[PDB]
């Protein structure tokens, strides 16, 4: 659990 | 969310949108198994109520939806409608989601899980990214 | 519209209590947990939805979306379930069912 196959990408500008 | 960014499609698998017999989205929940989404219970869910997994993009055609129907709904008996304590309910699936690149199961904490104020985390959704 | 074709994410820090009542005041009960006013804010259609933090390396849900600024104010506090206060209940709802 809670480990997306697809990383999730924080980010900004 | 109000000045959030758009995530990577898939990268939030455990999100699911809430949809009423219309097809309106009106809240999220969040898979923690195959058979069960965990939700708040001010959303009023009930069974005429339809979990959608997998959607990231509403402007796609495109994606491996999964529309799954709500066997039972388990609205915490401690909820308060005026304090909005307590805010909780589960939904239990009649057809399991499939897990998938897309769709998968968030982590639950144990009770004596110490998150202190400060710790960065992150909220998802599709609410208003301006009021 | 302000409703956005795709999904979005937003990072935010823990409020502890005593500073999210600064805001709310008795509003806030135990079996809640604020965060954000810091330039974010949940919304209205992302109720009910995750908030997460890291566990182990891996998201673990710490709240639920319950409510926050009447008008989505990025510098006042959104409100969620704290999980930890309720996963018992959680655990015991699927193991009888």
């Amino acid at each position: 659990c809670g480990v997306p196959a697809i990383q999730p990408v924080l980010s900004g500008l | 969310i109000v000045n959030g960014e758009e995530a990577v499609p898939g990268s939030w698998p455990w999100q699911v949108s809430l949809q009423d017999k219309t097809g309106f989205h009106f809240c999220g929940g969040s898979l923690i198994n195959e058979n069960w989404v965990v939700t708040a219970a001010h959303c009023g869910v009930t069974t005429s109520d339809v979990v959608v997994a997998g959607e990231f993009d509403q402007g796609s055609s495109s994606e491996k939806i999964q529309k799954l129907k709500i066997a039972k709904v388990f609205k915490n008996s401690k909820y308060n409608s005026l304090t909005i304590n307590n805010d909780i309910t589960l939904l239990k699936l009649s057809t399991a989601a499939s897990f998938s690149q897309t769709v998968s199961a968030v982590c639950l904490p144990s009770a004596s899980d110490d998150f202190a104020a400060g710790t960065t985390c992150v909220t998802t959704g599709w609410g208003l990214t301006r009021y | 519209a302000n409703t956005p074709d795709r999904l979005q994410q937003a990072s935010l820090p823990l409020l502890s209590n005593t500073n999210c009542k600064k805001y709310w005041g008795t509003k806030i009960k135990d079996a809640m947990i604020c965060a954000g006013a810091s330039g974010v804010s949940s919304c209205m259609g992302d109720s009910g939805g995750p908030l997460v933090c890291k566990k182990n390396g891996a998201w673990t849900l710490v709240g639920i979306v319950s409510w926050g600024s009447s008008t989505c104010s990025t510098s006042t506090p959104g409100v969620y379930a704290r999980v930890t206060a309720l996963v018992n209940w959680v655990q015991q709802t699927l193991a009888a069912n």
